[PDB]
């Protein structure tokens, strides 16, 4: 019910549970994390995540 | 109700009794008794709920409260929370952990017959089918210790291949001449395991 | 001459009294204040006691009025003196706040003139005091009760009023966060006096519990301990310069750490010129342990001993000198304490050798590996001290490091607490925690409890010398609760230790993850006048801030921590201590040669103790108990030792620890396990043996005490011999432990044997010795614990924390008597688990507001328990368990203290009756001995089966109360012939029968008629008592005449014919043989006021033979009360509320009925119905079973305890088999006698309702000859229709002797207008009643049809000859629209009148069309059928949008009713429910209209309304609707109503009563509910009224029939 | 809009349980009597497809 700001991002992190609402799940849009699949991405996930200067 | 009728009619036909079999200061003899008594009674409620259930079911008798969250569970397929005194694996289930209190029963009928004939010392027991194998172990090291007069504290154990104990199953290597060897089998099943205290 | 020495003592009472005036001293040069309240209450209480002795015996009757007249005078001063010292208490500090806090009247002016006048009010009576100081002239002035009253309110109003000034006060001095409300007002009140400061100073320090004064009280010398330790600063500092309080408590925490790091540098510099040397002098080394304090010495040992391994590091000869000075040095400490010290200096030496011998193991692994260089990590590893005197700094002289984490020493007084052995799990911990303090992260460790975490996180606290803090959260540890601490930890410069913290609802921890995080940022911002943000406020934040974290993972199924909050610390797993270690130090400490041998002795033995022995609830042998028996251990052989130097030598250690372990573990093993325990010590031990008893003093006077109150005493083998060993053994676990436990089955004596231990060690050591008996679930747990207010920061204090509070407070000098704080019910998580800080070594308990009251010595915290199925490891681990098992009291010692009990203390309360008494005694007394008789019946009576688990003390009270029946039977036979007394042969002939039948009614009195009579022919074969000569009929159908022989009941049933006015009418009881057994029996337990319990199925008559028994007693008014699945003990004080008054009485309050002389009734209709907890218990059955057991229960409102004074319960219940029960508790079932009324059956049915049909068919006598064959057809089809129709099919499907009461009143109220019936007519209208009382509540079409078959084919067999026709016929529509009576009609004129009346009703209510068929014809001839009746409610069940609530609103319409609709809408709750319900009442009763009070499952919101509906519709009443204003309303409108009707009444009840018997003329509720497969059952469960008094109708989706 | 959250207010309107007061239209609506125009015409909106109504 409401038309925000041109860069205006709202944020909502939450474990994967049941009792989140339907609606909010069709209204918003779905990043899953998990583990990553393989040694090569685990360590490229870790690469990318520690910079590059340190 | 005729299926379940049917299924808790074959079910008792693993089950028969246990003999009640107790004064001997050595531990094995009262662990024993003990395991026995702890048995017998785990198997007289099972089976005086079976027999509640089978005559529930196909007969005349009403359903209480306590019989009719029996009833949904043996349905459902979960095991009852009366049931489970001991371990049971990461839940396992009712079809499965019949046959296992089964064998657990014929154990201990096996080890009520040796009692009924120290005598007791010369049986091999699978630790799975022991309710407390821990225990079990404490016993041994304790009846070794008391009969040799030695220190509870300083005993070492040597296992080969004077207490023989069955049912160990090794994960990922092979036994040979009491020496391992990396192997890809999954699990490599011991023939019978010695322990030996020093 | 008796008589003159008592009136010589009335003199000397009369002269003492006369004599004494109050004492007055000045204060303040203001006024004279009254001191020394001790000896004036040890005064009126002594005067209290002698009065009461006198009047008992032996010559009261002489001197009664002036015996009386002093006893109320006694009575009134010591009540005013008793509300005098609160309310000086309270004036003395609100005169000290209001005068020396400024700002106060600029701040609150309201308050301060309250305060000015209230001030000038009590300086006015403290002048008119201090003219006359006699107590006597004090009590001449009139009206002190009220002026102190008013007094003591408006000083209670002003002190929750100055809560505001409070958080502003906090703010200036930091360590007042931790200190509350009302202490926080004695803190700023008293400080002029300082004085009156020092039992405060425990809670704002960590050790410093009192300040050093001079004698003009205006310089502060030093600061001691708990254990007499003190501090002396080096610079003094000076009140007199008249600073504010804030202001010399921050001089006086300055000049503590100061005063500490100076005595550092001394001591550190006096060590070092000590271990230079390669031998030291014991003598000028016990001289610097004596000259330097506990926490100083330790901290020089490390400094020194680090030092020296810097510098041998820094260069292996070295290495080996430093290791073999420690050795030398750690043998002249064992040395020194190898012979006896003072008590502090020998704890200083247990310290000094717990830190060597870390430091000599430490220095031995680093001597084992090859270490040349200081920074090889081997040795950076290990938390090591610098000290550094070129520091200008006195405060940053000394630098605690380990591994890249450098500290710097807090310098707090920590006293001398306890150190803790540095195990190596314990230098991981520590390395783990200072690397996560290093990384500005809070620690967390984590494991199984009794790991040591706590401690662990304390002794690093302590180490590090920073002011710890162990908070035991709950769920009601709030946001806002841990803002208030976070802010006071981050004013104060503290740790925070928060045990169990994964119980604190997960949302609440998401919260404070928030805090914990800015916490974290603003020690990271520090570490580079910082602040952070908490509670929207900016606060300073001192370096030194550590929230630590203990939680066990899955204990209880807690809440699991979020991974936003789980990142914010550094975890650690923990679960396996070094016992051995622990033991060994703990053991080489204490002082033993072999300690070593003990230690390798020990451990395993509590290893093999934990497999070998059998697996209980309440065993527990980890870390704790080691640790207790350790503790006990060192204590036992330091009393040997100071027994022996009565008389170094000698000791047996071996049988010393032994002596330890059995008086730590014995008592907590079961009867089978003395002789397993008993072998492993002779494995373990070889000559280990064991001493017990010498224990005369005690022994002899327990003796006294348990003949005294009638009990019986064992000598150790003899009957009493285990008891009495129990309660030794609770003796000696009480002496060397802090909380316990009496596990044990009900009726094991536990209860008496704690009471009879504090009796006796009462009249032993001459200490007071007080009990307070609490039940834990008989209240919320916020009444049990506390509350805060969510709109205000006011805390309202619980039960526990109350009775805790004011013992701490001790203004009636309750620290020096004895206290038993006793939790007399069943342990769950939900609240024992707010006393683990309490339980632990912590000796504290913690509260939201971060208030933390601590447990003083002479307190003792016990559990009374069943079972410790639901309780947790955390908790069962922290007490001392005494097992009473159920073969300890035998049954024989029961028997003989009811054969004391009935030898004295006569029933009517020498005597005639305790003459009678104590002949029955002495008749009945070889029946009790040993085996005997009732033993063995007893036994059979176990080996049968009942309709509820048998305890032996239930039956067993029961039968004790029916012998005190036949007592007081004879007693009214002897008054009932006062010429010819009871002959001794006839009692003796009448009692040994009373027996028979008493065990007879007693033991199988809830069995079924076939085991009853089963444990008649057990008797009959087993005793040797004379007994009817009949074989058919059983015993039980006999009763004992007081002539003194067997006469049977079926002699005192008659065949009375009731009258046709009063054919099935409510109060009609046709008797029979289990009707005159049952109220004869229920007479028999109403004599003595005794509670009982009518169980048996729905409808088989329980509430008719209840009401029959009562209606023979005039002086008892029964209540009807009904219990639904959703009942908390607020109805039953409702009920209280309502019927009763609250009174008060010099001995306590207590609660009585308005209507005097009279025993209230409490009859729970369905006691078995509220509903169990997850941890298996219910809260009324709690609450019923302590106000039965302990005669009272606890006011929630002050915390007082109210006792009841003619108050009795009655209970009534369906078998816990039925699909909404759930069985009694043993400890309530205890109490109440159970009776197990059944069904009539065939035989009585056919006899009971054929005097009604006899009786009903006399308006026809061409009709009275069928009335046989009329019963015979109704019983007939009644019990085949019960056979298949079970609750199994659907929940609603009970048949009941209820459907044919109303079969028959159906009938006669068709037959009574009617005067002329032929056959056919009298077959048609009971085919009519049948269908409307069978059919109507079915499901399905095919059950439908089979009641149909079914009342065809029975109206056939029984009823031969007849037009069948004529008789039967489908639409068999009855009604009383088309004529004046009640005639049968046919279905078009129906149909044509309904049409008709639906044209008018269209343009009257509704104007909605409507279809009409054959169904919607039944449908409005039932309805209007059952609006027909008084009482008449519906509960309709069908689809939506079927008509169901239309067609009651035409019908309601056509019938003249009312119809109302509760309007539901958004946000309408209870409060608006009960508006709307209270205007349906006033419109029902007051004003005598009709309602159809028509009601949706829409409607319903909460289960409040489904209890408000379950009261209303049960008793046409609901009890606590109206209170107070609508109350006097209510009572003006009845009056009003009642003056319009034409009766003329007054007072209250009686309105009352006229008032409940209009709304149950004039209210109907219809309650439409959709059908479901569990809403049904859950609706049933939830309330019973609905399925019970509500006449149910399937209507259903509509049928094939009723579409086309 | 927003059909879950239904108040039970609109149910004489939704039942049409209407009075006759002559030519007069009347209806009751919580406790006050609504004459009604009957040119009236209520719709009720969701954007749930996964919603339950009883
Ligand atoms: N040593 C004794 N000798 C004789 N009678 C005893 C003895 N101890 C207890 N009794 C009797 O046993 C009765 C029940 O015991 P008690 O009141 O101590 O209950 P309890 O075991 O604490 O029960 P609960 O577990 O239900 O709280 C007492 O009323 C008393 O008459
Ligand atoms: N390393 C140790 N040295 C001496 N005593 C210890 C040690 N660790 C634990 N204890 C004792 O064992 C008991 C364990 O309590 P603890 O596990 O700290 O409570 P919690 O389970 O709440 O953490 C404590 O009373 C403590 O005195
Ligand atoms: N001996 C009897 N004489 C007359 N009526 C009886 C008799 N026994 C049962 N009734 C009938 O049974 C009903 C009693 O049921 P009630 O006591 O209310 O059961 P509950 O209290 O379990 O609801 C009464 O309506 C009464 O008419
Ligand atoms: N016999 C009937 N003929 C025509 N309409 C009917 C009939 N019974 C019910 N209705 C319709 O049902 C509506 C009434 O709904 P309601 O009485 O609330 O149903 P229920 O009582 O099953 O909830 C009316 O608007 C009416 O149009
Ligand atoms: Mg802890
Ligand atoms: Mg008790």
């Amino acid at each position: 019910s409401l038309q925000p700001h041109a860069c205006f991002r709202l944020f909502l992190t939450m474990e994967i549970n049941p009792k989140v609402p339907v609606n909010l799940l069709r209204a918003g849009r779905i990043f899953v994390f998990e583990p990553p699949p393989g040694v090569k991405a685990n360590m490229l996930r870790t690469f990318s995540s520690i910079p590059v200067s340190r | 109700h005729t299926t379940a009728s049917n299924w808790l009619h074959l079910i008792p036909q693993t089950l028969s009794h246990l003999k009640r079999t107790e004064n001997i200061k050595d531990p094995l003899f009262r662990f024993f008794e003990r395991e026995v008594k702890m048995g017998a009674k785990l198997l007289q409620d099972v089976r005086q709920d079976l027999a509640d259930v089978v005559q529930v079911c196909e007969g005349k008798k009403k359903q209480t409260n306590y019989l009719r969250t029996l009833i949904n569970e043996l349905v459902k397929g979960i095991l009852p929370r009366s049931w489970s005194h001991y371990t049971v694996p990461a839940g396992m289930t009712v079809i499965q952990w019949v046959s296992d209190f089964s064998e657990r029963i014929k154990q201990l009928q096996n080890i009520s017959l040796a009692a009924a004939s120290k005598e007791l010392k010369n049986i091999h027991v699978c630790l799975g089918g022991l309710f407390v194998p821990e225990a079990y172990i404490t016993a041994t090291r304790q009846y070794v210790a008391q009969a040799n007069s030695w220190s509870l504290e300083e005993l070492c154990l040597e296992v080969n291949v004077s207490f023989g104990v069955t049912g160990l199953k090794l994960q990922g290597a092979t036994c040979n001449n009491n020496k391992l060897s990396l192997s890809n089998a999954i699990s490599t099943a011991l023939p019978l395991t010695q322990l030996r205290w020093v | 001459q008796g008589e003159m020495a008592l009136e010589e003592f009335l003199k000397q009472i009369r002269e003492v009294w006369n004599t004494y005036e109050l004492d007055l001293v000045n204060y303040q040069n203001k006024c004279r204040l009254i001191r020394g309240w001790d000896d004036l209450f040890n005064k009126v209480k002594e005067h209290i006691n002698s009065v009461s002795a006198m009047k008992l015996s032996p010559y009261y009757k002489v001197f009664e009025e002036d015996a009386l007249s002093w006893e109320d005078k006694l009575n009134r001063i010591m009540a005013l003196f008793d509300v005098w010292i609160d309310v000086q208490r309270r004036w003395v500090y609100l005169e000290g706040i209001f005068t020396g806090s400024a700002d106060i009247k600029h701040l609150l002016p309201v308050e301060t003139q309250r305060f000015q006048s209230i001030s000038t009010e009590f300086l006015a009576l403290m002048k008119k005091v201090s003219k006359s100081p006699l107590v006597m002239d004090v009590l001449n002035i009139q009206g002190v009760q009220r002026s102190l009253e008013r007094l003591a309110d408006l000083l209670g109003k002003i002190q929750k009023a100055l809560g505001e000034y409070l958080e502003r006060e906090r703010s200036s001095f930091p360590r007042f966060y931790f200190v509350g409300d009302e202490d926080l007002l004695e803190i700023i009140g008293n400080s002029k006096n300082v004085a009156k400061l020092q039992k405060h100073f425990k809670k704002m320090f960590a050790g410093v519990s009192s300040i050093i004064l001079n004698e003009d009280n205006s310089v502060v010398l030093g600061i001691s301990s708990r254990e007499g330790e003190e501090v002396m600063f080096k610079t003094p500092v000076s009140i007199t310069e008249h600073p504010k309080i804030n202001e010399w408590l921050t001089l006086v925490e300055k000049e503590m750490r100061v005063t500490l790091a100076k005595l550092l540098a001394e001591s550190v510099t006096e060590v070092e010129i000590f271990g230079k040397a390669t031998s030291i002098d014991p003598n000028t080394y016990i001289t610097w342990i004596d000259k330097y304090q506990a926490q100083l010495v330790v901290l020089s040992a490390q400094i020194a001993w680090s030092e020296n391994v810097e510098t041998a590091l820094s260069s292996a000869a070295p290495l080996h000198s430093v290791l073999s000075n420690v050795e030398v040095t750690l043998n002249v400490l064992a040395d020194s304490v190898l012979m006896e010290q003072p008590p502090l200096r020998r704890r200083k030496l247990e310290h000094l050798i717990t830190e060597l011998v870390h430091q000599r193991d430490v220095t031995r692994s680093l001597i084992k590996s090859k270490i040349d260089n200081a920074k090889s990590f081997e040795w950076l590893s290990q938390m090591r001290f610098y000290f550094d005197p070129k520091q200008t700094d006195v405060l940053q002289q000394l630098s605690i490091q380990m591994a890249n984490a450098k500290f710097n020493y807090g310098f707090e007084y920590l006293g001398v607490q306890d150190k803790l052995v540095q195990t190596p799990l314990t230098d991981r911990c520590y390395l783990t925690m200072t690397q996560a303090l290093e990384a500005r992260l809070g620690g967390s460790p984590f494991g199984p409890a009794g790991t040591g975490k706590t401690e662990s996180v304390k002794a690093l606290g302590h180490q590090l010398g920073r002011f710890v803090l162990v908070f035991n959260c709950d769920e009601t540890f709030d946001f806002q609760a841990m803002g208030r601490i976070f802010v006071g930890l981050c004013q104060v410069g503290a740790w925070g230790c928060f045990d169990e913290f994964n119980r604190l609802e997960e949302r609440m921890l998401s919260a404070v993850s928030q805090q914990v995080q800015c916490i974290q940022e603003a020690l990271r911002e520090h570490s580079n006048p910082i602040t952070c943000e908490l509670l929207n406020k900016q606060v300073k934040v001192s370096p030194d801030m550590a929230i630590f974290i203990t939680m066990n993972p899955g204990y209880a199924g807690r809440s699991n921590l979020p991974d936003n909050l789980k990142k914010l610390f550094r975890s650690l797993a923990m679960t396996k201590p070094d016992r051995q270690l622990i033991a060994q130090v703990m053991l080489y400490s204490q002082g033993f040669r072999t300690a070593e041998v003990l230690a390798n002795k020990i451990v395993p033995f509590f290893k093999l103790c934990d497999e070998q022995l059998s697996s209980q609830s309440h065993y527990d042998f980890g870390l704790r108990a080691l640790k207790s028996v350790l503790v006990s251990a060192g204590n036992v052989k330091r009393e040997r030792i100071q027994k022996i130097k009565r008389e170094a030598e000698n000791l047996p250690e071996q049988e010393i620890l032994i002596q330890s372990v059995c008086e730590t573990m014995v008592p907590k093993l079961v009867a089978e396990d003395i002789p397993l325990l008993f072998s492993l010590l002779s494995d373990v031990f070889p000559g280990v043996q064991y001493h017990r008893g010498e224990m005369t003093a005690l022994r002899e006077e327990l003796k006294k005490v348990c003949q005294e109150m009638y009990l019986t005493y064992g000598d150790g083998e003899e009957v009493g011999g285990m008891w009495v060993e129990k309660v030794l053994q609770l003796y000696q676990i009480t002496q060397i432990n802090h909380g316990l436990m009496m596990v044990g089955p009900s009726g094991s004596g536990k209860s008496m044997a704690w009471r009879v231990l504090l009796k006796a060690l009462e009249r032993l050591e001459g200490v007071e010795g007080v009990a307070h008996i609490i039940d834990p679930k008989a209240i919320s747990k916020d009444h049990l614990y506390g509350t805060l207010d969510p709109n205000t920061r006011e805390w309202t204090d619980g039960l526990f924390t109350h009775v805790l509070r004011k013992i701490i407070d001790s203004v009636r000098g309750e620290l020096q008597k004895r206290q038993w704080i006793v939790f007399d019910g069943d342990v769950d998580p939900e609240w024992v688990e707010n006393l683990n800080s309490v339980l632990d070594d912590n000796k504290l308990l913690t509260l939201p507001n971060g208030e933390r009251l601590s447990l003083p010595p002479n307190v003792r915290i016990m559990f009374e328990v069943q079972d410790l199925k639901y309780a947790t490891l955390a908790t069962v681990s922290r007490c001392g368990m005494v097992w009473f098992s159920e073969d300890v009291l035998s049954t024989d010692m029961i028997f003989n203290n009811f054969l004391a009990r009935l030898r004295s203390i006569p029933l009517d309360e020498a005597s005639p009756m305790l003459q009678i008494q104590r002949d029955a005694a002495t008749i009945m007394q070889p029946y009790f001995t040993s085996n005997g008789l009732v033993t063995k019946a007893l036994e059979h009576a176990f080996q049968l089966e009942h309709i509820m688990d048998l305890t032996r003390l239930r039956c067993l009270g029961s039968l004790f109360s029916m012998l005190h029946q036949a007592c007081r039977n004879v007693a009214q036979y002897n008054a009932n012939h006062p010429d010819f007394p009871m002959q001794i042969e006839q009692l003796e002939r009448y009692i040994q029968r009373y027996l028979v039948y008493a065990i007879l009614w007693s033991l199988s009195g809830d069995s079924r008629l076939k085991m009853r009579a089963e444990l008649g022919e057990y008797i009959r074969r087993i005793t040797t008592v004379p007994l009817p000569t009949a074989p058919n009929i059983p015993i039980i159908d006999y009763e004992v005449s007081i002539s003194g022989e067997w006469s049977p009941w079926q002699a005192k049933v008659p065949q009375i014919e009731v009258e046709t006015h009063k054919v099935a009418a409510p109060d009609v009881v046709v008797p029979t043989l289990d009707t005159v057994r049952h109220e004869a029996l229920l007479y028999t337990w109403l004599a003595e006021h005794k509670p009982l319990v009518l169980c048996g199925p729905p409808g088989s008559g329980k509430t008719m033979t209840l009401f029959s028994a009562l209606r023979a007693l005039p002086d008892m008014e029964v209540v009807g009360l009904n219990f639904s699945s959703a009942t908390t003990p607020e109805l039953l004080l409702k009920t209280f509320d309502h019927y009763c008054e609250y009174r008060r009485t010099p001995n306590g309050v207590v609660l009585a009925p308005v209507q005097l002389g009279k025993w209230l009734v409490l009859f729970c209709d369905e006691i078995n119905l509220p509903d169990m907890d997850k941890y298996g218990t219910q809260r009324v059955i709690s609450f019923i079973r302590q106000m039965v057991e302990h005669g009272g229960f606890y006011r929630t409102s002050d915390q007082t305890w109210v006792k009841l004074e003619r108050i009795q319960f009655v209970g009534a219940c369906n078998p816990p088999t039925d699909p909404g029960r759930k069985p009694l508790s043993h400890r309530f079932l205890r109490h109440v006698p159970v009776v197990y009324v059944d069904y009539p059956g065939p035989a009585s049915l056919t006899q009971i309702y054929g005097t009604f049909n006899r009786a009903m068919l006399r308006l026809i006598p061409s009709l009275r000859t069928y009335a046989e064959p009329l019963t015979a057809a109704m019983v007939e089809f009644y019990t085949m229709s019960q056979e298949r129709f079970t609750q199994d099919t659907q929940p609603h499907y009970i048949y009941s002797p209820r459907e044919m009461t109303r079969w028959v009143r159906g009938i006669f109220e068709a037959l009574r207008p009617l005067e002329t019936l032929p056959v056919e007519g009298l077959i048609r209208i009971w085919a009519h009643e049948a269908l409307r009382l069978f059919q109507d509540r079915l499901v399905e079409d095919e059950e439908r049809r089979w009641t149909d078959e079914n009342i065809d084919t029975v109206a056939l067999k029984h009823f031969p000859n007849i037009d069948r026709e004529k008789a039967m016929s489908r639409p068999i529509l009855y009604s009383n629209w088309l004529s004046k009576d009640y005639i049968p009609v046919d279905q078009e004129e129906l149909r044509d009148y309904v049409k008709a009346r639906l044209k008018v009703f269209y343009e009257e209510e509704l104007d909605v069309p409507l279809v009409l068929f054959n169904e919607v014809l039944d449908h409005v001839l039932r309805i209007d059928r059952i609006f027909r009746q008084p009482q008449g409610h519906l509960l309709l069940i069908g689809v939506s949008g079927a008509g169901k609530t239309t067609l009651s609103r035409f019908v309601a319409w056509m019938n003249g009713l009312s119809v109302y609709q509760i309007k539901v809408h958004r946000k309408y709750t209870g409060e608006d429910f009960d508006e709307d319900l209270r205007t349906v009442l006033r419109r029902s009763g007051c004003k005598n209209e009709k309602i159809a009070f028509i009601m949706d499952e829409s409607n319903v919101l909460d289960s409040g309304f489904l209890e408000r509906m379950n009261t209303l519709l049960a008793n046409g009443e609901v009890p606590g609707l109206f209170e107070g204003d609508e109350y006097a309303t209510l009572m003006t409108q009845c009056k009003e109503g009642a003056q319009k009707e034409g009766l003329m009444l007054d007072s209250h009840e009686e309105l009352y009563k006229w008032f409940t018997s209009q709304v149950i003329r004039n209210l109907h509720v219809v309650f439409t509910m959709n059908p479901s497969s569990e809403g049904l059952k859950d609706r049933a469960a939830t309330s019973p009224a609905l399925f019970n008094r509500c006449v149910l109708n399937w209507f259903g989706d509509w049928s094939t029939e009723a579409l086309y | 809009q927003d059909v879950e959250s239904y108040d039970p207010v609109l149910n004489p309107v939704l039942n049409r349980e209407v009075r006759r007061t002559g030519g007069r239209v009347l209806i009751t609506l919580g406790d006050q009597d609504i004459d009604l125009s009957p040119s009236f015409v209520i719709f009720l909106s969701t954007r749930d497809p996964t919603v339950e109504f009883p």
